[PDB]
Formats: structure tokens, sequence, C-alpha cells
DNA sequence: ACGTCCCGGAAGAGATTCA
DNA sequence: TGAATCTCTTCCAGCACACATCGGGACGT
RNA sequence: GCGAUGUGUG
């Protein structure tokens, strides 16, 4: 949805950004994981597991 | 249509004096008729000017030539 | 911890993935970075910053066009623009800016009806600004004029 | 700055020679300041305000 | 404000310096439709005349 | 219509012929009604109507009755502008002292009466008295006399003998002057006495009256009697929101001095009491004393709670009078402003531009059109279309855009590419769209800069937007000569991606037919973008004039660089892709191709360029990620390395052996080293990185890691920011010049402790605040520069001269830095280049040395032309063309008229603001590097010193115990390849004339000591060492010996002030050991803060270190302590100690020594002998009694002074120390400036002139006047059988040149108006206009280019 | 209320050091 | 007896926006 | 449609 310019980066010396997407990522890949699970109904224990 | 005047510098030597020729031939064309001496392609008088000039048949000398002209007239 | 998130997730542990592209719909080389990252909206908006000015009202004292968008203002030709018009070989352009396009009130009168008729021409005067300098050098003891050509 | 007394240094600048002056200034929290401080001639003068 | 799906990468030079390229898919659903509230009076004043 | 502008003082004549009638009511107007006051301040019958030809009585309210007055009101029915013009007058009771003449500092007053500033303010303040033509009593004339004194005269002399007191007094003393005489008596007075104090003083007092006396002023006209108002129009009277109206400050002055006025006029028809007309009388003075400038005296009043209300003085000074504020810049019409964004669509010679802008701004063009074709009649129907915005008007809109530049402009403007031309095109939206290879000029980042469109209206305008400023005609920068439109970020890293190899891609070693089908096999995915190939490609070559060989052949190359081979035009070699392209290969790539194809094939190019650019760079996605930024492992050693050593160091300075500053130094060293050997350790790591297999085993490659690319090809950041991501970040420097001693030693890929933050945020802290405040000091320099290089066009074709500065090429001790080429290339050379067959003139003697003349200099290996220079070309008012030589931004010669002023004075100030604003985002870090403590010679060659005085050591070394000494390795063929500063005292291995070879370290020495080494040798005695008083006496718990520390000026009183201690070296017998040759002893002072660890009586060599001295070296190098540095230089100061220079030549010997001096006499071979100087023998000379001086070597040594440096040596070497002294600093900082443009401003700093025999000419002795001026005065004197007029020129630092100038309204326009004016008034100094910005402040055309040539019309008219 | 007032830098000029 | 050097006083300290509040009280009819 | 202060932008 959006692009950003990764020449910014290294220069603008912040590469906190770079980890936040990550942890971001891994955040909204935990989200559809749950969206799936709970799209299919599946026994809450499965959810509860997750 | 006109991007450089690089070639009009190159047949009036200073890129000054381009600017004064180039004008006075502008106002030549816009207030008193006079149409121009090349095809014009609805391009404006200040480019119709940078034109003629590239082509190598407006400049001081002649423009003082027949202005003299036709003011004896 | 977070290749570990990740890796419970089931995305890849650098990160990365191959992306294609909407218009050629062939693959990117060297995958790239993707993630979710929390965006900001902030309050210079371009609606906000957009103004234009062609003739509005004029300063009392010093006979300018105003400054600001509020006050339908024209922006401020400044003084190292003004150097930088020197600079360049520029002289017409920089006598209509200072003289015709914002201060001798004959002079813009002129212009305008100029314009309006299709003929383009300048006819400069003196800048009332200056004019002003004089009155107030002149309130002061001293004296300065304007000798004879 | 806190209503009390301080004891500044202002070295270097002044005099051109290095010589440091120690002024001490009483700051009160309502009222007319007070300023003590040397002279290059190794003098103690008071001033007020 | 809101979180989304970001990807680094150049893309033709539409974000050359700094100049985020968003989608179409943002402006239509609506998430970052901010709203203002402008306030604007007019006086009603009797003098001479 | 005009000419020169004269300024002079006033009558009471003149101002009453001024004025339309006397202001007697301090009242203004009613506010209950909106009519004006009866002759108060806004009156009506003075100042005119207040309505178009409506008289205030109301009887005449016609056009027919323009002229005819009132009857009944009495208003002349006119035009209210005639509210702007007139002017009115108040009738002071009693006279006035003009608060300006009377404290200007100089008190023009003071030094015409000759009489001390104090005493007439005690007497123009009624508290005092002073006697008015005397008589014959005990009392002179100028006596000032107390209350008391007064009191007890008026006691005993009750005579005629006359003392009043206040301004009638001082105006009595004036008039009762006379300066005919006065001028002949003080002359006679300079020609009796001979102190220099009074031979100044009198001579300014003798200026004045004799200036003063040739205008036709006369001293009673600096007394006001008659104050002047000005008009009504300017100075408004403003209606807030209601019937109310916010203080207006001019009425406010006028109304109390008013107020005053007309109380002491009631008190003076009553026979008042004298105390109290004395006390009205001050209160009336010190009413207009305010009222002229407020605030010069002391508390200056204030009307809303506590601000100074502001007087007309402070209307004309500041930073907001009208000279700052409303003649030069001014708000503009048909101008606009909005964001900016990219858009890479655009040919790079227009822009986009929002419709709704362009509608807004185009509106008069479109009232045209639309009346024109017919659409609607008048211009009402034409205002209501293009409001409702009916579809006619974008077809119109079209048609008056289509080929109409408008100028682009971002805000802080520097240099003369911040306004720039574009053709429009009409886009949606609302914002800017501007070209991306501009930013790289602009300086616009697209984070949120905004820019502002101004039209042009005029035809002259319109065809100088296109052909001076278009966005094409700018591809070179004015600054140096490499390219201004060089591919920025995008591009640059699409490039170095789309012309680079791995070693085993796809379609590996495949021969192909040529550029079009690699980009076939590239497209459908059958061979990565880069594996080399082999290619035919056909190359074009321009080997003979206007020819194109095609020579084709089979390349090696990569298909990605064949596929940009398509692009580049016909002449340029095939070899310019063939290697990586980064970014400096892409610049130069774009140089080549504009020297060689001149114009349009290389914008074409360009857009070429960019355009594939972003198309592959996209195509690679090259992303950045966390996994991306390698760790080495190298790290954890290298910092356990370093932190054992600050332990050891932590050890020493516990055991005392060393002091704070020397500890310091040392920490912060090795901390340096450790950070250069860590980030050697992660580069090498990223850049090797990558071993990959080939079909064979395994082999390395350069890495296609995504943060080493975008380090190495250049795009954005650098080794510096790459190190703070990967290896430690260094150390972190105070907001002041400090470096902090604990360097953070982690990068952020690993995380911080807060500590380490912490420190960190001392360091972003120096960076915003260094960036605001020196950006103020930056911006100041510019200010000045241009402000006295203005007045300075090139005006002549050919001076015809022959004088020419010396070019050499410059080496700083590793490779030659700028070398011959780039400095001497473009340039008239003055005396032909021999070529060093001697006799074979290589090039003549007015050539310019463009790029083929520069690589026959390069071949032939010349290290030395003489090549002609602005600093010394012999026109009159401007500078000839060749010696201005080449111009920058166009390769032809430099043109008639281009105003080469403004764009050296721009191009020299400009890089020190942007770097400023810029200097934060490198972060906190130090840009730090040791001294290297040692040589180290890099290639085979001989060894020349230059400047040695040595001495042979015990331990068979060489010792140097000279200042400036300079080492320089020579190489097997004559050239001169290496320069090395050589410190004192340092030890080298190897004497002068030996052949070494590489890597043969010939000096040695201590980098944070500055010793005190000897010449003899013997045994040693303290003098003038007395506890407590100079030294100190410390002792060491651990060994228990002791050792002596030697204060400065901070500590000693004045039981030592008066001492000198030093060291001095006896034999075994208690004698005097003298310098081997001399007659003077071996005494050496110590200076300040100075440590001596020797005993006493110990019996040394020659040549060891008896004193240590701490260095206290800097803390950082960065442009925050650059820029003052120019600014000292260009200001011309005298630095502390100024090294004494010889003034004339010949054989030296001393004279007879005073208390602290010492006579120093120089005895030339015949001539004038008797020269002397006195020296403060406290001073180390560097010549002995016997030996012999040359004008311009020096005596003692230190810092250099320009001044000398001018009167002594010459022209030539005062403007060769200025540019080597001001490039050193910018090259430090890594900035490219051609040197014409600092000698230009060396030009205009040195102009003025002292006569010191006027001969047969007219110029006063001791007169200061412009050179030009006497040049051409003595000139003509010696075209006829006469005598010139010797004269010695100047160097005025500029903001001295500037004051000091013919002009007074470029002075008055520059860092002060009160002093100037006062001093042009009071000479009557007439001004023509003769320059830029006199001419832009009186608003007509600029004698720069196209106002060159109608200047060129105008003076031959008159 | 209506109306009518109340900090580096430098250059001048003490003044102190040479005699 | 005069020429250095210490004291105090004037004058300057980047550019262009955008927006907000706020504009003097004190007494005879 | 003036000047102050203030906050915030490039
Ligand atoms: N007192 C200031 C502050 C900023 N600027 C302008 O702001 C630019 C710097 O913009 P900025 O965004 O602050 O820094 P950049 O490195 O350009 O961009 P970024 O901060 O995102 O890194 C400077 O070139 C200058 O034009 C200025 O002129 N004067
Ligand atoms: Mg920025
Ligand atoms: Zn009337
Ligand atoms: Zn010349």
């Amino acid at each position: 949805d959006i692009v950003l310019n990764p020449l910014g980066v290294p220069s603008r010396m912040n590469i906190g950004q770079i980890l936040e997407t990550h942890l971001g990522m891994a955040a909204k890949g935990i989200g559809d994981k749950i969206n799936a699970m709970l799209k299919q109904q599946q026994e809450v224990a499965k959810l509860r597991e997750f | 249509a006109r991007v450089t005047v690089q070639d009009a510098v190159e047949k009036i030597g200073n890129r000054f004096d381009l600017v004064l020729v180039a004008a006075r031939r502008a106002r030549q064309m816009q207030v008193g008729g006079k149409d121009p001496l090349v095809p014009e392609e609805n391009d404006k008088t200040t480019v119709i000017a940078l034109r003629e000039i590239e082509e190598g048949l407006i400049n001081n000398q002649i423009l003082d030539v027949r202005e003299r002209q036709e003011q004896q007239e | 911890e977070i290749k570990e998130l990740l890796k419970l997730g089931d995305l890849p542990t650098s990160g990365q993935i191959r992306l294609y592209d909407g218009r050629t719909g062939e693959q990117f080389e060297r995958p790239v970075t993707v993630g979710y990252m929390y965006m900001l909206k902030l309050n210079h908006l371009v609606d906000d910053k957009m103004h234009a000015r062609s003739t509005g009202s004029y300063s009392l004292v010093t006979q300018q066009p105003l400054g600001g968008k509020a006050q339908f203002g024209g922006q401020r030709f400044g003084e190292m623009e003004v150097w930088a018009l020197e600079a360049y070989g520029a002289a017409y352009t920089l006598q209509e800016m200072l003289t015709v396009k914002s201060d001798d009130v004959n002079g813009r009168t002129k212009m305008y009806k100029n314009i309006v008729d299709g003929n383009h021409q300048m006819e400069p005067g003196m800048p009332e600004s200056f004019n002003v300098l004089l009155k107030e050098i002149r309130s002061l003891g001293i004296n300065i004029e304007l000798e004879d050509e | 700055r806190s209503p009390g007394v301080f004891f500044d240094s202002d070295k270097g600048k002044t005099h051109s020679s290095g010589k440091v002056l120690y002024n001490a200034r009483i700051i009160p929290y309502r009222g007319s300041w007070l300023d003590f401080e040397f002279d290059p001639k190794d003098n103690l003068f008071v001033r007020i305000d | 404000g809101q979180n989304m799906r970001v990807a680094f990468m150049p893309w033709n030079g539409y974000n050359f310096e700094d100049s985020i390229l968003v989608s179409e898919r943002v402006v239509q659903e609506d998430r970052f439709t901010t709203i203002h509230i402008q306030e604007l009076a007019c006086v009603s004043r009797d003098t001479k005349l | 219509e005009f000419d020169a502008i004269k300024i002079a003082l006033a009558s009471p004549d003149m101002i009453r012929s001024w004025s339309f009638g006397e202001v007697k009511k301090p009242e203004t107007i009613n506010y209950r009604t909106f009519k004006p006051e009866r002759d108060g301040l806004f009156c009506a019958r003075i100042f005119g109507p207040v309505k178009d030809y409506e008289c205030l009585c109301g009887k005449y309210k016609r056009l027919k009755h323009r002229g005819v007055i009132c009857e009944k009101c009495g208003v002349e029915v006119t035009q209210t502008k005639v509210r702007r013009e007139r002017m009115g007058h108040i009738e002071l009771a009693s006279p006035t002292a003009h608060i300006w003449f009377l404290k200007s500092l100089p008190s023009r007053i003071g030094l015409l009466l000759d009489m001390p500033l104090r005493d007439i303010e005690r007497v123009l303040y009624f508290e005092s008295y002073v006697v008015i033509e005397g008589g014959m009593t005990n009392l002179e004339r100028q006596q000032i006399l107390t209350e008391e004194q007064y009191l007890d005269a008026l006691e005993e002399f009750g005579d005629e003998f006359d003392a009043k007191m206040g301004a009638e007094a001082i105006q009595a003393l004036l008039k009762s002057m006379d300066l005919e005489q006065e001028c002949e008596q003080l002359r006679e007075e300079l020609n009796e006495t001979n102190s220099e104090t009074k031979r100044k003083k009198l001579t300014k007092r003798i200026k004045l009256l004799e200036a003063f006396v040739q205008s036709g002023n006369k001293p009673e006209w600096m007394i006001l009697t008659v104050l002047p108002v000005l008009p009504p129009d300017l100075r408004p009277l403003v209606p807030l929101d209601g019937g109310r109206f916010a203080t207006s400050d001019l009425n406010d002055l006028y109304r109390r001095v008013i107020n005053r006025n007309n109380r002491l006029k009631r008190l003076l028809d009553l026979a008042a009491p004298d105390i109290i007309v004395r006390n009205e009388k001050r209160m009336l003075q010190e009413a207009v004393d305010a009222l002229l400038d407020n605030g010069r005296r002391g508390r200056a009043i204030t009307g809303s709670n506590k601000r100074p209300l502001k007087s007309l003085a402070d209307m004309i000074k500041g930073k907001q009078g009208r000279f700052r504020q409303n003649l030069l810049g001014k708000r503009v019409d048909y101008s606009g402003r909005s964001v900016i964004t990219v858009g890479p669509y655009l040919r790079l010679h227009q822009c986009g531009l929002p419709k709704k802008m362009a509608l807004e701004l185009f509106k008069p063009f479109i009232y045209g059109k639309l009346e024109l074709r017919g659409l609607a009649t008048t211009i009402k129907a034409a205002k209501k279309m293009v409001e409702r915005e009916e579809a006619v008007v974008w077809d119109i809109l079209d048609e008056v855009i289509r080929e109409h530049p408008v100028l682009l402009n971002r805000a802080p403007t520097l240099h003369r590419l911040g306004i720039q031309a574009f053709e429009p095109v009409l886009i949606e939206g609302k914002a800017i769209q501007l070209h991306p290879l501009v930013c790289a000029a602009y300086n616009a980042d697209f984070d949120g800069d905004q820019m502002a469109v101004h039209v042009p209206l005029t035809l002259e305008a319109q065809l100088e937007a296109r052909a001076l400023m278009m966005s094409t005609n700018n591809i070179l920068s004015p600054a140096n000569g490499e390219p201004i439109i060089v591919p920025s970020q995008d591009v640059v890293l699409g490039l170095y991606y789309m012309t680079r190899d791995c070693v085993n891609a796809k379609g590996e070693g495949m021969v192909l037919t040529g550029p079009k089908e690699a980009e076939r096999l590239y497209r459908s995915g059958l061979a990565s973008l880069h594996a080399r190939v082999k290619v035919r490609i056909t190359e074009y070559e321009k080997d003979a004039n206007g020819e194109l060989v095609a020579k084709t052949s089979l390349k090696d190359t990569t298909v990605g660089r064949a596929i940009l081979w398509m692009i580049v035009p016909k002449g340029l070699p095939y070899s310019i892709v063939n290697q990586a392209l980064g970014k400096k290969a892409i610049s130069k790539m774009l140089n080549t191709c504009y020297r060689i194809l001149g114009l349009k094939p290389t914008v074409i190019f360009a857009d070429q360029i960019m355009y594939t650019g972003f198309a592959y760079a996209a195509r690679s996605g090259a992303s950045v990620g966390i996994d991306d930024m390698v760790i080495p492992e190298k790290k954890h050693e290298i910092i356990s390395e370093a932190e054992a050593e600050v332990a050891e160091i932590q050890e020493q300075f516990q055991s005392g052996l060393v002091t704070a500053g020397e500890r310091y130094n040392k920490v912060i060293d090795i901390w340096a080293a450790a950070n250069d050997r860590v980030s050697k350790a992660m580069m090498d790591n990223l850049q090797t990185e990558t071993v990959i297999n080939r079909d064979g085993q395994e082999e390395k490659q350069v890495s296609f890691n995504s943060i080493y690319m975008m380090a190495d090809s250049g795009a954005r950041g650098s080794a510096a920011q790459i190190r703070q991501l990967a290896g430690m970040r260094g150390l972190m420097a105070k907001p002041d010049g400090s470096i902090i001693e604990t360097p953070i030693t982690a990068n952020f890929r690993e995380g911080l402790n807060v500590l380490q933050y912490f420190i960190s945020t001392h360091g972003a802290r120096k960076g915003l605040a260094d960036t605001a405040l020196k950006t103020a000091n930056s911006g100041y320099l510019t200010r000045r520069l241009v402000d006295v290089a203005q007045d300075l066009v090139v005006t002549e074709d050919d001076c015809g001269t022959h004088e020419g500065i010396m070019m050499t090429p410059v080496i700083e001790g590793g490779d030659v830095k700028e070398p011959l080429r780039d400095r001497v290339l473009g340039r008239v050379t003055a005396e032909d280049v021999l070529k060093p067959g001697t006799a074979d003139i290589l090039v003549p003697r007015n050539t310019l040395l463009h790029e083929q003349w520069c690589d026959l200099l390069e071949e032939n290996s010349v290290d030395a032309v003489k090549v002609r220079s602005v600093v010394s070309c012999d026109t009159d008012f401007g500078v000839c063309a060749h010696c201005y030589g080449r111009d920058l931004a166009r390769g032809h010669i430099i043109n008639k008229g281009e105003a080469i002023g403004v764009i050296a004075a721009q191009s020299i100030g400009e890089p020190g603001t942007q770097l400023t604003m810029r200097t934060f985002h490198i972060g906190g870090a130090a840009s730090r590097a040791a001294a290297e403590s040692s040589i180290q010679v890099k290639n085979k060659g001989s060894i020349k010193l230059s400047n040695v005085k040595s001495v042979v050591n015990s331990s068979g070394k060489l010792v140097i115990t000279s200042r400036n000494t300079e080492l320089k390795l020579i190489d097997e063929f004559g050239r001169t390849k290496e320069s090395y500063k050589v410190p004192y005292g340092a030890v080298l291995a190897k004497g002068d004339g030996e052949q070494v070879a590489g890597g043969e370290t010939v000096a040695n020495w201590d980098p944070h000591t500055m010793p005190v080494i000897t010449e003899v040798s013997g045994f040693v005695r303290f003098t003038d060492m007395i506890d407590g008083q100079t030294i100190t006496r410390q002792t060491d718990e651990l060994t228990g010996l002791s050792s002596l520390v030697v204060l400065d000026s901070a500590e000693r009183t004045a039981g030592g002030k008066d001492l000198r201690p030093a060291l001095k070296i006896v034999d075994a017998q208690g004698n005097d050991v003298l310098i081997p040759g001399t007659d003077m002893p071996a005494q050496y002072f110590l200076p300040g803060k100075a440590i001596v660890q020797l005993e006493d009586g110990v019996q040394i060599s020659s040549g060891d270190t008896l004193a240590r001295i701490p260095q206290e070296s800097g803390g950082t190098k960065d442009i925050t302590g650059g820029l003052p540095r120019v600014a000292d230089l260009f200001e011309a100061r005298r630095p502390k100690e100024p090294a004494i220079l010889a003034e004339i030549s010949g054989i030296v010997s001393f004279g007879k020594e005073t208390k602290g001096k010492r006579r120093l006499v120089i005895t030339p071979v015949d001539g004038s002998d008797p020269y002397e100087e006195m020296i403060p023998k406290w001073r180390q000379l560097n010549v002995f009694e016997g030996e012999r001086v040359e004008r311009g070597d020096v005596i003692s040594d230190g810092p250099e002074a320009p001044h000398d440096i001018l009167r002594l040596r010459g022209v030539h070497a005062v403007t060769r120390y200025i540019v080597n002294e001001v490039q050193d600093v910018y090259r430090l900082q890594g900035v490219k400036i051609n040197d014409k443009h600092i000698e230009v401003i060396v030009r205009q700093m040195l102009r003025k002139a002292t006569i010191v025999n006027a001969g047969s000419s007219d110029f006063l002795e001791g007169e200061q006047v412009e050179y030009s001026r006497v040049k051409i005065a003595n000139r003509e004197l010696e075209a006829n059988g006469k005598v010139g007029a010797t004269y010695s020129r100047d160097l005025l630092g500029i903001t001295k040149a500037s004051l000091a100038t013919e002009s007074f309204i470029s002075a008055a326009s520059f860092q002060e108006t009160t002093r100037v004016l006062t001093e042009a008034a009071v000479a009557g100094k007439r001004d023509e206009l003769r320059g830029l910005k006199e001419n832009v402040i009186v608003g007509r055309l600029i004698p720069a280019g196209t106002g060159y040539a109608y200047h060129q019309d105008r003076m031959r008219r008159r």
C-alpha cells in the first residue's frame, strides 16, 4: 500500500524503522493466522492453543 | 518549437545582444504587423524571434538597415 | 525474538519477500522488505499551503502588495533573489520585478492596461518606497535631492 | 535560577591576560541584586543592581 | 495514525528524494479522510451614516 | 529623468521653502466624526484634501474646481496624493541641538569647536555654563563654568563679559567662528608639531574644516530651529477593529514635541522664572532628541508598556528600515507558492504547475485573449467568466501558456542557481512538480519544501527567462566547473546496479550481435542483467574536424552495460561505460560529453540517463533489510585492545608522569585509532563478502550487499554513516569545540544502554545548536562579501598588460591535492610557457588554456605557469575580459558585462552556509585525525629541505631547530612529488640530499609536545626562577623526586610580572656558552605553563629537550571552526604575536639596549641606512648581528600579518597568501571553489591608496584616495612632461572597504546609516549612480548585462 | 459614559609609563 | 616631556513562509 | 490592513 525509498535509511541513520517494519510484519502474520482459524470455525480449543 | 538558444548565441556572439536583438524583432512582430520570415508553428513571437535568429536572417545589422530603409520611405 | 516470532507465523525468516511488479507482471530481482509501518498524517496540507496572487490590495504607507495568505498577498522577492538576478545577466527582469510588478503606481496601472490590450511593454517611472525614503531623510535635518540631468 | 548566592568565575575573556575574576552574587527572590567582584588589581569592589 | 503495509524499494523514481508513493486502496478506504471545522464570524456594527 | 543624487545640510530657509504651512495643535483627529483637527498634525489646509477633489468645507466637489481653494476651511481642492507629497514645519521656540551631529562619535560639533563632548553635553542639557565672546577679563572663550563658578563670576564680573547655557550658546559659538582662517592656523600647527597623536587629531579636524568650507554649509545649521514634520500619509493612523486607533509612534513623538513647544511658548510671554524656563528648555531638547533618534540618549521612552517606540532613525536603520525592507527586497505581484513533488515524466526544461495557480497568475493575459476573441465585450464579463471557470478558459489558458517561461525559486536562495526558469505544463492537483535533476541545484528534498513561482511580464523579460535563466542553459556550476545536473540517488543506484557483473549468472559468455539484442535478451529473460559477454559495438569518433570515424569491434562487456550503450550519443568513446559507474564516474561522463558535443546532445543525454536509470533501478528493487547489516568479528578484539590502552594511560596518570591535558589527548588518540581499525574491518567484511562458485570451485568478488552498494555507488551517505551503522560510532563532540573522552562503543544494529544514548544526546544537540547559530554567522558573512564585491563588472576585452601571478600544483603530503591542470584550467597565460627544452615556446602569451592545452602541459610536465589575474588588471573601473580568464558555467571566455563581483561573492560565501545547515546529519561524530607522529615517505626518490636550521644531537641524529621547516620528496626525473611540514624539534633519519626509497620513515617526533631543544652543550643554571612568584615546584611521591611547572600570566602577581624565567647554558666554569658564530649567550626563555623535568647543574649535550610544553590541540575539525578563520582573513585582523619582518634590505646591526626593548638597525649598501626598529627583547630573533636580510624576510616567527605582507613583499604575495589560506580551509572541509573568486574579493579589498608625494598633482600628502583615481591622474600627468604621484596601497578589511566608498547610497544600505549619512551630509558628497546597488535602490536598469548595453548608450549620449 | 487629560570587535579618550 | 595599553560605548548577529492573540487608563458633567 | 509577542514549518 505504500512504497518508501530504501536510500533514505542508511543516510538518515534511523535503522529503527526497519525493525519496526519487520516486527509489524510478524504481528500481522499472527493476525492473519488467527483470522483464518476464526473464519474456518476451529473448535475454540485451537484458538486457545494458538 | 524551442528549447535551447545555443545556435542563436552562435550566430550572435554576445548572448546579451541576443536578448536585445530578439526583443526588438519580437516587438516588430507583435505591435506593428510585420509578418515573420519563417513558417510559424503557432509558437509565440518570442520563439519566432529566436528561431529567425537561428536561421541567420536577423541580427542587429539587418534590423538597423531595414529600419533605416523604411523610415526613409 | 523477532525471528522467532516471524517463524511462529508462516513468514520468511529474513523478513524479505519476493514481489511482482504490477505493470509488467514479471518478478523483481533480489527480494524486498515488506511489513506494516505505523504512519501518521500531518497538518501541513497542500490546500492550506498553495497560494497565488495576480492583483489584489496594496499596503498603505509604501505602495507595495500585502504579505501573507489570509490577506491576499504576494511573495517577497527578497534580497538574495535580487542578488541571484544580478548574478545572471538579467536586468530587464529585475527592473520590472521591482518597479512595475511591485511598486510604481502609474507604472503598474499602465502595465495592466498594456497587458489587457495584448501589448507587452513596461514604462518604469520610480519606486514609491524610494520616494518615501527621500521624504524621511528629508524630514531629518538632512537634505537629499535629485540633481538635474 | 534559584534565589540564593552564587560564586561565579567568568574566566578568560575579560582583561585579555587570563587573570580570572571571582564575582559572588546574592540573588534575592524579590528585590535588589548584590554583586562582589575583584579587579585585575586585586581590589574587592561591590555593585548594586 | 494508522498502520499501513509498506515495502521498501525504488519504484520508477516516484519516490526520488522522500516522496512516499500511496496506492489508491488507501484513499478509497478513507483511512486518512480527516475532518476539519472552521469558525467563520460576521459582525454587524452601527456607525455614522 | 534625472542623474546623480546630491545630499547636504538644510537651512531654515530651505525648510520653510519645503513646508506648506505651520503646525500648532497637538491634536490629531476626532474619532467621533473623522474629520481632522484644524492645523494639527493631520491637518487639511496644510497637507491637502482628504477625498479626491472634494474640499473639506463642501462648497466644492467638482473636477471643474481643480486648483481653487476654499474660503471657510481653506483647503486646496486637488488630488489626495498631495497628502503624500506635502510637508509641514514647526517653529521651535528656543534652538535645539541635533542629536545626530552631536553624538555620531565622531562628534561633528565636538571636533568642530574642539570641545570635549562631555562638556558640550553638559551645556546642551542645561546644567552648566559656557562663555561666548568673553572679553578682556580673567577668563578664556571656550571655558565652561559650573553653576557655582557662574554665581561667583556674576558676583565679581557683572560686566558685558558674557556666558550663556544651552543650544543658544552652542549656536553663538558656531556662528561667531570664522573657518577661512582657522584652516590656515591649524595647518600651521601641523607644520609645527611632531607627535603622531597631535598630528592625527589636528588632521582629522582640518579635514572636517576644509570640507565644511568646500561645501556650501554653515556651522550654524547643525542646530535646528525649524523642525520639519513628515507628511501625513507616510505616517498613517491605523484603525483597529472598532472606532479606536492603535498607537502610532511617529504621531506620538510629534505630539510630545508639540506639547513641550507650546508650553514653553507660553512661559516665554509671561517673563517666567528662570529655573522653570530652564527645566522646560531641557525637556524640549530631550523630546526633540527622542524624536530624531530615540534611544541614542539614555533611557528611551516607551508607549505600550515597556518597549521603546520607533523613531525616524529607526525607520531608516536596522534589519527593517526602508533600505533592507522595502527598497531591496520587495513583495511582488503575479507570484505564488506551493509544495513541490517529483513527477519524473518531465523533460528537464519544464515543470508542472497546478491549474488553479496558473489560472490565478495569468489572469491579465487571459482577459486579453478573451476580449480579443470576442467572447466577452467589456472587462467585467471577462472577470465573471474566469471566476465562474466556464469551459472556454481552459483552452484560452493553454494558448496563453504554450511558450511562456516562469521563474521557480526556493526559499533560502544562495547561489545564482536558486532561481531558474521553466516552461509550464498544466497539472491536476495542487503541487508544483519539479524535474528530478534539479533538486541538486535547489538543494530541495521533497520532505515538504515549498517553492515560489513568479511570472515574467514584459517581452524582454521573457526573452531573458529563456536565454539566461532557462534550466538547460545551466548545466555547469559557476563555482567549480564540474556539472550541477548530476544525477543524485535513485538513478545512480540504478546505474551502479545496471553496469556491473557477477561471476556466473545466466547467459555467461555467449556472444551477442549488438546492444539491440542485448536488450532483447535481458527483456525476454534468458540472461541475467549482468553476466559478462562479448558484443560487437560500433563506436564513433571525431579525430578530424566534424569527422566521425565509425570503428566497430568486439568489446568484452556486460549485458546491462551494453543496454546502457544504446543511449550514449555518437562522440563519446566506449571506454566511458565499461567501468562500474559510480556517482563520480557518471558526473565526469556528463562533463566529457559536454566538452566534446556542446550542449543539446548533453541535455538529451541527461534525460536519457534519468529515464533508463529509474527504470532499471525499479527493476532491481534494491531493498535494505536488517540482515544486510553485518557485524564484523574484529570489533570485539579492537575494542578490548583500546580499553587495555586507556587502562594503561590511566595507570600512568596515577603515577603522575603525565599531566591532565596530556592524558586526555592520549586517550582520545587511541580511541580514534581503534575507530579506524574497526571501520576497516567492517568495510572489508562487507565488500569482498560474497564468495560464490564459478563452475570451478569458488571465487570471491565484490559483494551485492544492498547497503554496500548504497555506500559504494555514492548515492547517499558515506563511510562515516555506514560506520555508525556497523562499527562503533566513534566519539562525540560537545556543542562547542570539545570532544568527550568516553566514546560510544556500539552501533545501531546493536542496542544502546541508557548511558551511551545519553552521550549520543550530547552529540546531536551539538549538531542542532551549531546549525542554527553558525547559520547566522555565515549569512552575515555572505552579506558583507556581496556588499564589497558588488561594483565590479567586466568591461573591456583586453587591458593589455603583462603582470601575472604564478601557479604551481598544491601538495599536502599525500597525493597532490589540486594539480596544475585543475588550477590553471581556463586562464589566460601571462607569459609564454617555455617547453623544458628551453627556447621552445610552447604556448603563446595570450592563449586560453582550455582542455587541449591542459593536456599538453600535463604531458610536457610543467610545474610553474605565470598566468594573468584579476588582482593585477590595469583597467579603470572594472576588470578586462582576458585578465578574468575563462568564464565558468559556460565553455567560452567571459563575456562583456557578466557581473563577476556578485557571482564570486556568492560562490565564496555559499558552501559556508550550505555546510552549516547540514553539519548535523552526520550525527555527533568527531571528525578528528591524529598527527601521525612521523613522516612515512611513499615512493622512491630524493630529499630536499627548505628552511632548516638543524643540529646534531648526542645519539648521532639530526634534530631541527627551525620553525617553518618544510620537507620535500623529489622523484627520479626531477619532479616535485611530496611536501611535508616537519614540526620543531623533530628527529630526521636522513639528512638532505640522500636517496631514500619507499616506506623509509625519515621523520619522527612527539605529537603532543613542543620541546625547547638547545644547540650547545654544558651545564644548566636556572636564571630568574623564584618559587611561588613565577614557577611552581611539585614533587613525585613515588619517585621522591621533583619537577618544575612554569606559570603564565594567569597566576604570577606583581612580584614576578617584571621577571622572565629562563634557562641558560653555562660551561663547567660558570661562563656564557656562546652559540657558534655569535656573541649572544645561549639563553632559552620558557613560555608559560611549561614542564621542566631535569635537575640543576646537569650536563646536557646539544639537542636535548630541556623542557616540554603540553601542546593543547583543538577539539574538532569541521566547518564550525573553519569559517571564522575565513572571516579573519577577509577582515584582515592583526594576529596576536605578529612576526616582525625586515623592512629594508641590507646588513644588520644592533644598538643601545633599553629596559626591555632592543634596537635593530639595518644598514643597506649605500642608501638611507639609518633605518631602525625596536624589538621587544623577549622575542627570539631569527637573525644574528653579522648576517644580512632582504626585504620581506622574517626576524621572529609565528603568524604573519597581511598588512605587512602587502607593504613589503607585493600584491602578488598578499594575494597568494590569502588564496592559499582560504583554500586550505575549504579543502580541509572538502569543497570545490575556483580561485578567481577569492582573487576578485582580494581586489575589492585593496583598492584605497595613500599619497606620499603629490608632485605636480592636487592630492594632499597624507590623504587617502581610491587607487583607480590616482592612477588615471598620474597616468595623464606622465602623458605630459610632469612628475607622477607616489602612492602606497592599503589593505582594508571588507567591512571597511565597503563603507569607505565613493557612493553613499551603497554604504547607507550597508550595516549602519547614522554614521554614513552624517558624514556624507557634512561633506555634501554628491553621488552618481555608478554601480549596481545604487541603480537598484533607485529602480532602473543595472549596468550588468542587458543593462550594460543600455548604459553604453546612455554614457554615449552624455 | 462622553469628553479631555497624563558578545566579540573596534575605535575613541583617559591615563600611565619614559623621560 | 609622548606613545603605548587599559576602559567604556556604539553597532551587528542568515532567508522565506504559515498561524495564533492583542493593541492606554484616569477624572469633570 | 499597523506593529508587537508567541508557536511551527523548509
Ligand atoms: N534555519 C534553517 C533551517 C532549515 N533551512 C533549510 O532546510 C534545509 C534542511 O532541511 P532539513 O529537512 O532540516 O534537513 P535535510 O537533510 O535537508 O532533510 P532531513 O532533515 O529529512 O534529513 C536547508 O538546506 C535549508 O534550506 C534553512 O535554510 N534555515
Ligand atoms: Mg531536509
Ligand atoms: Zn472648504
Ligand atoms: Zn586586464
